[PDB]
């Protein structure tokens, strides 16, 4: 429901039909699917992890070109300094695109925060809780390292985010995983199984809109198949629907009966892919 | 006059030699042009141009593709520098789409009333400008070889079956004109074996020649060799390297520039080439080639 900014409080579809069905307002979708945002507000609020999370994703047809080609690029980190980078399509080499760092804010009851107040910063103070360079499109990789305030770069394993996104290929694969390989055989417990549609490399193709189908055999029923598109009026009780930028995911449930569950995700003229999820019994 | 005494040798098995002595022609292919002077052929610009690819080690330049200033020829022969003055780019077939350049008045004949003088009139331009040409230096110590085209069958149109019959006259023209020394050109198409580059290299060896070819590399001058073992070559052109000064964030041409410019590394060449290093460690192994003009030893316009 309340689809604004197509919302409507009498009777009657807003634009053409299918009109968005939910709403546009979650930090993740409906689905579970975290939106880039989400990680702004890990940066600002979780403390128990890092960040480092770049948009937007690296392909010709999803950017946007301001003046002279350029596409703006945000982090989103909760780290001391950024180094961005670039690497050429077919490269192993990157070379250092900008640097920024934040500076330490503390209020009177000892709440701390940070704000970018470089040169370049934006004139918005808001928008300099977060990093933003303009970089000319070009195929290939743009990459990011954190560091801390002691100039100690922060390692991949122990951050979380896109911190590199890259120009792939065609859709080629899918990759099916679930959250929980084990359930409750209660009649009642899920798993839930995300479905992303990757080039030949593993890398998500952030436009796929691939019809995924979903076979499900043995101590488990499907309930639930999702993508978080507002304008999919789709049953959520078939067996199928499109990806949506990229990503699709299956809702199983297990049964009263301790068993094994298969399930596999198939896309046409794609390699398709299959998970196991096993149910145990209880006393 | 100015004078040298000074002789040479092009053995087909270990190569080029200077006053009995081998030595091996470490050279650069040179454009005209000075730079932000552009075409000016200033002595001073000139001198230093070969002051600089003398501190390289260089010791010899190829003229390409055309009659080089005197004060080029004079510079060498003070400095000691082996010249390769090379007289033609095409012949009686234009390039490039160029319909004003050489090409269309290579086969001209000349004018009665044309007053011009410097070299024989009696047949065409081709000839009046190869003469003129080994008039001016016939003496000049530093001149080696005449040079008498460069990639003539490439980036033209029509047939080359003409062009064997042109190479054998321009090579007898210059015999004619200047014993002293062999004629050489620069062929791209030997590496292609076509049948007329073949018997244009023939031509060139029945005559105390020297083939010159453009491009080869190591695999390539190795069946030259084995080929027409009556031939003694050169690297007439070589490398061609691709490279900006003081760029080092790639390391090779490899993906598509963004800022007009390319890597200072030597891992950028065109196609058709080679890098620096695979360019020389070609020639350097081979004793029957007998050096190497690269190209080029300055950038030009
Ligand atoms: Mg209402
Ligand atoms: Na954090």
């Amino acid at each position: 429901g309340e689809p604004t900014p197509w919302n409507g409080t009498g009777s009657g579809a807003v634009g053409s039909w299918p009109s968005p069905k939910n709403s546009y307002f979650g930090i993740v979708d409906t689905a579970g699917f975290p939106k880039d945002t989400y990680y702004f507000y890990q940066s600002q609020w979780n403390d128990d992890v890092h960040t480092l999370h770049i948009l937007p994703a690296w392909n010709e047809n999803v950017v946007a070109k301001g003046s002279g080609n350029k596409v703006p690029v945000v982090v989103y980190t909760d780290a001391a300094k950024v180094k961005l980078y670039f690497t050429p399509k077919g490269s192993t080499e990157k070379r250092l695109i900008g640097e920024k760092s934040f500076t330490k804010k503390t209020t009177a009851a000892g709440y701390t925060y940070q704000v970018y107040e470089g040169t370049d910063k934006d004139s918005t103070a808001h928008k300099n809780m977060y990093l933003t360079w303009n970089v000319p499109w070009a195929e290939g990789t743009i990459s990011a390292e954190a560091y801390d305030e002691n100039n100690r770069l922060i390692p991949e394993g122990s951050t979380e985010g896109n911190a590199s996104v890259t120009t792939t290929g065609k859709a080629a694969k899918l990759k099916a995983d679930a959250d929980r390989k084990t359930i409750t055989a209660d009649g009642k417990d899920l798993s839930y199984i995300e479905v992303d549609v990757t080039d030949a490399n593993g890398h998500i193709v952030p436009d796929a809109a691939n019809r995924v189908t979903f076979d499900v055999k043995g101590a488990g029923k499907l309930v639930g198949v999702d993508n978080g598109s507002s304008p999919d009026h789709d049953s959520y009780q078939a067996d199928n629907r499109k990806a949506f930028s990229g990503k699709v995911l299956a809702i199983v449930q297990s049964t009263k009966e301790a068993g094994e569950i298969t399930v596999t995700a198939k896309a046409d003229g794609l390699q398709s892919s299959t998970v196991k999820i096993a149910t145990t019994a209880v006393p | 006059t100015e004078y040298g005494f000074r002789w040479t040798g092009f053995d087909a098995t270990s190569g080029f030699s200077l006053n009995g002595e081998k030595v091996k022609l470490k050279g650069v292919s040179m454009h005209h042009d000075q730079g932000s002077l552009g075409a000016v052929a200033n002595r001073r610009a000139i001198e230093r141009q070969v002051e600089i690819l003398q501190k390289m080690g260089v010791n010899s330049i190829r003229t390409t593709h055309n009659p080089a200033a005197k004060a080029l020829i004079d510079v060498c022969n003070e400095k000691g520098v082996l010249v390769v003055e090379e007289v033609f780019d095409m012949w009686n077939r234009s390039k490039n789409g160029n319909t004003e350049d050489y090409g269309k008045w290579f086969g001209q004949t000349i004018a009665g009333d044309n007053a011009v003088l410097g070299g024989d009139k009696d047949e065409t331009w081709a000839k009046f400008d190869l003469t003129s040409t080994i008039n001016r230096d016939r003496n000049a110590p530093s001149v080696i070889m005449w040079s008498l085209g460069n990639e003539m069958m490439e980036g033209i149109s029509g047939s080359v079956s003409d062009f064997p019959a042109t190479s054998a006259k321009l090579v007898a023209w210059t015999k004619a004109a200047d014993s002293t020394r062999p004629m050489t050109y620069g062929d791209n198409k030997i590496k292609a074996n076509w049948n007329e580059s073949n018997t244009m290299g023939d031509n060139l060896t029945a005559n105390g020649g020297v083939v010159g070819t453009n491009y080869s590399d190591g695999a390539n001058y190795d069946k030259i060799r084995t080929t027409h073992p009556s031939w003694a070559i050169y690297g007439s052109e070589t490398a061609s390297a691709i490279n900006s000064r003081g760029i080092y964030n790639r390391t090779t041409g490899g993906a598509q520039s963004s800022d007009k410019q390319l890597t200072s590394y030597d891992n950028s060449a065109v196609g058709w080439g080679a890098v620096a290093s695979s360019a020389w460690y070609d020639v350097v192994q081979r004793d029957f080639v007998a050096g190497t003009y690269v190209w080029t030893g300055f950038d030009y316009l």
